[PDB]
């Protein structure tokens, strides 16, 4: 049974800053004493994580209100608690936390933990009640509270507890517990760490290192999360339904995984101890570009690691018409090897999934495109080429295949850059007594070019004695049949073969994927994918002349550059999503922690253009425009301060300027040291 | 102006061959980063592109040793230039034909 | 192990880089499976007269799978543009559908059983080796040694290194492996190079 | 011969036309190493077996 | 595949052998003539010593 939920004072949660903690071993590789640089999933640094409180407590004058929101899991979590009498217990996972849907289920009612993947029927607002609490039918209880009802249940795991509980000491919020879910390749991987914490709230500014703790090969699509929480108040919930939310105290911290890149750092014992986050602040990147967590005093020419491609669009053609593979494939007759029928197949839309209740293809080797990727590959001239063979010679259509039908009939190209079809037909056209009427090409005074199609019908010269048009002593007839009789073996059964000859070209596109359209980014930074052509950059609409068969234009070398939107007709320019010209000019990070950064040939007008302000951390965003934009001839240079001294130079910088960090605490009189930007 | 010109036009095609070579093949199906990536998965696509890393890789090295090679040359001419500026400017020089 | 039957046709869909209806639809194989996918005919064990019609498969999803990923779903394929609730309606199909192995098809469609190893090779304790027997430990000469999956040429030494409980070998400084654990003793050994070029 | 004792025969003095042996057999398998199966209607051989 | 990285990265590392030691060839020069002409001898070039 379960109870409802009548909270009306929710308020919207609040926000904190998860500051360097977060970092996991993301791998499974031992690593002892290296300075190692990872792009896996992590928590970016000072990042913005939402904190629950769950319950609300009843010791300030009563209140009696739950909050326990349903969170989406989008590519990793990090889930941090506060609380010391086991107020949080465990979780659930899954996609629609039904019984129509397999689900995940951790919890700690005792001494050990447990782990379920049945298909619970979760209620809407899920609890754990009873705890301890002797003559009262509430000492050792194992109620759930949680699920109506499980079946279908796959994957169980008892195992000993993930950290230590009981130690109830209110009003110190001790022992902090971090943990990392991560469900990748079927694979849920949990990573755990707790530390005796004494801060009320608030979560210190300290860097913690995630060993890992569970790999459960659970294999469940996950999507949506929520946190179980014990309400207890000596037992579930008393009385009717609510009236049982007192539980204490409670509150969770909630961040998101993003595809980062990461310079962590081991020790002797394999234990990361430091590591930075190579998008936070030019400092960071400056560590990155030159792997070392220590950075001496003077200028340097980093690489890119600011912005990174978020949002993905796809632009088909608009088409929508299924193409004829039922209209081909399930033919009434094929025609036979010797004279193969060539069909143009164009206006489709190239569905696979629509011929699987029909056939079950026993060869679908591709060649120069690979299987996985026909979905989203967008064609320009499609050919069918069908025929029917032999089983045994099925394998002879290939590109550096010889035999019978490879040297007389067929004769695949080198450069196939296609994919054959091949299935069993032995219950179509084998009909009783022999079909007799699939012919095949036996003889023949040399070997096929590719993609040539001989109908002869002639005399083979096979003896040294001419005979003109008779059937001699060894003058045979060129053609033979088959003959179908549905009783030989696969070895002479009829397999229908379809050989498609895809054509990527600069041309309008024909028969695309199944694969739909979504909208247009035109100013940010996106992964495209426009006709069978993916790239990551940024689109602007551009005043490019286009011939009207044109489809994309390229860069200088071989980089396409400017492609045409298949909707809407007009033309685009794609700009990398990268401005390599940023220097950091740092005093030592034995000195200081500021940094100046200067980009390359750019007025400080185009910088938030140039370096994408808008897709990058607030940090950065700092040091885009400011109070310091003093300009020089090689760019302008945020971050530093311009005076009117003449002192000897320090730090080259360009063309003229140079830089260096001065006590001017002295002799300003709030502003302490910092970094001037004079002439030389 | 000759050879005040030379080297920076050898520069500037140093510059231009190390664009005008990012279009060679070096043994992939094409020489187009993104069309691999469009037409080929990953696990087959990886060759190529492994292919395509050491081409290029290779013409960094042998542009990273022309210019430290030329860097040598103008450290040499530079010598010389000091050694003038510092012989025939701030003074005067007994060697034959040296100004 | 990771066992399961298909169809005869459909054995050849067990692949890293295979698009099919068990490859898109039921199984998956990732692109870094680095196992053995093993494979053989049981018309002769699963496939009783009259059909079996037991050995289920999935054949509409609205999507694809994720590498190593299960679906028991049971629900109505949204195949056309009407909602249908939980009834067969026109556009409305059941998505799992049975094989039937009648003892009298080809080859085609007779039961394949099929078990994927997924082996992992990692700095930890063996746990399912081979049948290869183990020798004496020679601890002062030249030898080609093969520990735990791995083996070396060089010369063994007794050293007094630090091996966390959990570890099996410890590498050089640039991903050499220097020191190696004996299974059968537990005590840590030292590996130099049987090569002293000066 | 069975499989656990092969027979081994010397093949020589051939001009190996494998057109010969297109009505009489269907080969499932005709799977080469080192030498292409293209090219082997223009390649001398020195021992076969 | 490694055997050629690594040959690569060998032959890199003899091209900045060479680079270097030309360089420091030229120091060498550089000091032999100012010993030989600032110690054992008086210089009347400008700034040469
Ligand atoms: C926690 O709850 C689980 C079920 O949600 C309990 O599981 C079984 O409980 C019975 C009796 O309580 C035991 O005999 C079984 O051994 C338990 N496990 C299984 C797999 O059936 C569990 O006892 C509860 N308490 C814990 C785990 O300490
Ligand atoms: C879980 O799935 C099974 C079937 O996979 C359902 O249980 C029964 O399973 C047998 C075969 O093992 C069938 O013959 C029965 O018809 C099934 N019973 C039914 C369909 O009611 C079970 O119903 C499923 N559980 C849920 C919650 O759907
Ligand atoms: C295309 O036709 C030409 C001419 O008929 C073929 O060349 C003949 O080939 C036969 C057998 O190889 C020779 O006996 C003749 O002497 C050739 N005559 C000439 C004029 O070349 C050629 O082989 C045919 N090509 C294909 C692929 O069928
Ligand atoms: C295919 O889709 C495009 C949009 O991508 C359709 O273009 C629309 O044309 C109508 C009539 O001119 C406009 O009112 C719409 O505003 C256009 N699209 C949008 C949403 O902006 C096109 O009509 C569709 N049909 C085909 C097959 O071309
Ligand atoms: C995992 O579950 C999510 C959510 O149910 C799936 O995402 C849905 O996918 C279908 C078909 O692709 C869309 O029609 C829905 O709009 C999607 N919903 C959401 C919320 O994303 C996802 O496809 C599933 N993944 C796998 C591998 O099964
Ligand atoms: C693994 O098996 C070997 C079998 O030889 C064990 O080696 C023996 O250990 C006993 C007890 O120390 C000695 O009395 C024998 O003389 C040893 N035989 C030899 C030559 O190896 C070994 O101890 C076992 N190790 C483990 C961890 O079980
Ligand atoms: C985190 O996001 C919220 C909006 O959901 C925003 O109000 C908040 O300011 C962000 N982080 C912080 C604490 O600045
Ligand atoms: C809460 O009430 C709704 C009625 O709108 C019901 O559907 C739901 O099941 C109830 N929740 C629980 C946990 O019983
Ligand atoms: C992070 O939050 C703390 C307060 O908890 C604040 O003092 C600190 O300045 C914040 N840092 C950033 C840059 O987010
Ligand atoms: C490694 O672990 C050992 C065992 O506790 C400990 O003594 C040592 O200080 C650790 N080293 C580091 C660098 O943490
Ligand atoms: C194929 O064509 C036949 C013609 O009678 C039809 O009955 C069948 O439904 C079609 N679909 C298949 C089985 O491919
Ligand atoms: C396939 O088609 C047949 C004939 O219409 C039908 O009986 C069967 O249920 C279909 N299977 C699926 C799930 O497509
Ligand atoms: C920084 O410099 C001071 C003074 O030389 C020294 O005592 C300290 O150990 C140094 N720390 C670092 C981070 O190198
Ligand atoms: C861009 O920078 C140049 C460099 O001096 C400057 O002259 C020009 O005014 C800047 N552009 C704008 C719009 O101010
Ligand atoms: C130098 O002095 C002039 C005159 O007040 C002022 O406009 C300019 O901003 C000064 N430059 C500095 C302080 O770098
Ligand atoms: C092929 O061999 C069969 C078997 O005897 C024979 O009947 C047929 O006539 C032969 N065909 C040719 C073209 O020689
Ligand atoms: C094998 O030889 C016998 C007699 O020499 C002949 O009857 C038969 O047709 C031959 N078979 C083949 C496949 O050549």
């Amino acid at each position: 049974q379960c109870v409802n939920l009548t909270t009306r004072t929710q308020l919207p949660p609040a926000y904190t800053n998860s500051s360097t903690r977060g970092v996991y071993y993301p791998d499974k590789v031992f690593r002892s004493s290296v300075l190692h640089l990872t792009q896996d999933l992590f928590l970016p640094f000072f990042s913005n994580v939402t904190w629950f409180h769950a319950i609300h407590v009843s010791g300030t004058n009563g209140i009696k209100r739950f909050d326990n929101p349903v969170l989406p899991f989008n590519d990793g979590v990090y889930f941090a608690s506060t609380e010391k009498s086991n107020i949080i217990r465990g979780w659930i996972f899954g996609t629609t936390l039904d019984s129509k849907t397999q689900s995940l289920l951790i919890v700690n009612n005792a001494t050990n933990v447990v782990i379920k993947v049945c298909e619970f029927q979760f209620c809407n607002d899920p609890f754990l009640g009873v705890y301890y609490h002797r003559n009262n039918k509430s000492w050792m209880e194992s109620e759930f509270r949680v699920y109506s009802s499980a079946n279908n249940c796959t994957f169980e795991y008892v195992s000993q507890p993930f950290l230590m509980d009981l130690e109830g000491k209110q009003g110190n919020f001790k022992n902090l517990r971090e943990f990392v879910f991560k469900n990748i390749d079927g694979y849920f991987k949990i990573y755990s760490k707790h530390t005796p914490i004494n801060l009320v709230r608030d979560l210190p500014p300290g860097f913690s290192a995630l060993e890992p703790l569970v790999d459960l090969p659970i294999g469940i699509n996950i999507t949506r999360f929520q946190t179980l929480l014990a309400l207890h108040r000596s037992y579930l919930t008393p009385g009717d339904s609510s009236s049982g939310w007192t539980a204490g105290a409670a509150a969770y911290y909630v961040g998101y995984l993003q595809p980062r890149t990461f310079l962590l750092k081991y020790n002797e014992n394999g234990t990361i101890t430091d590591a930075v986050d190579c998008s936070l602040d030019p400092l960071s990147e400056t560590k990155c570009t030159l792997k070392s967590f220590t950075v001496e005093k003077g200028i340097y020419q980093t690489s890119n690691f600011r912005v990174q491609p978020t949002e993905s669009i796809v632009r088909f053609p608009n088409i929508t018409n299924l193409c004829p593979f039922g209209e081909v494939f399930n033919a009434t007759t094929f025609a036979s090897v010797y004279a193969w029928n060539r069909k143009r197949i164009s206006n489709c839309v190239a569905d696979y999934s629509v011929l699987y209740n029909s056939t079950s293809f026993s060869t679908f080797k591709c060649y120069g495109v690979s299987p996985t990727k026909l979905n989203d590959l967008c064609f320009t001239n499609v050919y069918a080429d069908s025929f029917v063979v032999r089983g045994d010679e099925v394998r002879q259509i290939a590109p550096g295949q010889t035999g019978k039908i490879a040297d007389y009939n067929y004769k695949l190209p080198d450069d196939f850059t296609g994919c054959v079809i091949a299935w069993n037909s032995n219950n179509l056209d084998s009909k009783v007594g022999g079909n007799y009427n699939y012919l095949y090409r036996l003889f023949r005074k040399s070997n096929l070019k590719p993609f040539e199609r001989d109908i002869s019908t002639e005399i083979y010269q096979a003896g040294s004695t001419p005979c003109n048009g008779v059937e001699g002593f060894n003058c045979y007839f060129p053609l033979q049949s088959y003959g179908f009789h549905p009783t030989n073996g696969v070895g002479y059964q009829p397999y229908r073969v379809v050989v498609l000859s895809f054509e990527l070209l600069n041309a309008p596109a024909t028969v695309c994927g199944p694969k739909k359209s979504t909208n247009l980014i035109k100013n940010k930074c996106v992964n495209f994918n426009f006709n069978g052509l993916t790239g990551t950059g940024v689109l602007t609409e551009s005043n490019k002349k286009f011939l009207p068969f044109q489809q994309f234009g390229r860069d200088i070398a071989d980089t396409t550059d400017a492609v045409r939107d298949p909707q809407t007709l007009e033309i685009l320019d794609i700009t990398p999503c990268s401005f390599g010209g940023v220097s950091v000019i740092t005093p030592g990070t034995n000195a200081s922690n500021q940094v100046a950064v200067l980009y390359q040939d750019v007025n400080c007008t185009e910088v938030p253009v140039a370096i994408h302000a808008n897709q990058l951390t607030p940090t950065w965003r700092v040091y885009s425009t400011g109070s310091n934009v003093f300009q020089t001839r090689a760019g302008c240079l945020i971050g530093a301060e311009h005076v009117n001294n003449s002192y000897e130079c320090d730090i080259p910088i360009g063309a003229g300027i140079c830089a260096s960090y001065q006590t001017q605490t002295n002799s300003r009189s709030v502003a302490s040291q910092s970094i001037i930007a004079y002439t030389m | 102006l000759g050879k005040l010109q030379d080297v920076v036009n050898q520069n500037a095609q140093a510059l231009n061959t190390l664009v005008k070579q990012l279009s060679s093949n070096f043994g992939a199906i094409s020489s187009v980063l993104n069309d691999i990536l469009s037409r080929l998965d990953p696990p087959e696509a990886e060759v190529q592109i492994d292919r395509l890393i050491t081409g290029r890789l290779q013409s960094l090295q042998t542009y990273v040793t022309q210019q430290l090679i030329r860097a040598a040359e103008i450290r040499a001419s530079a010598n010389l230039a000091a050694t003038k500026m510092s012989e025939c400017v701030l003074g005067q020089s007994k060697r034959v034909d040296f100004c």
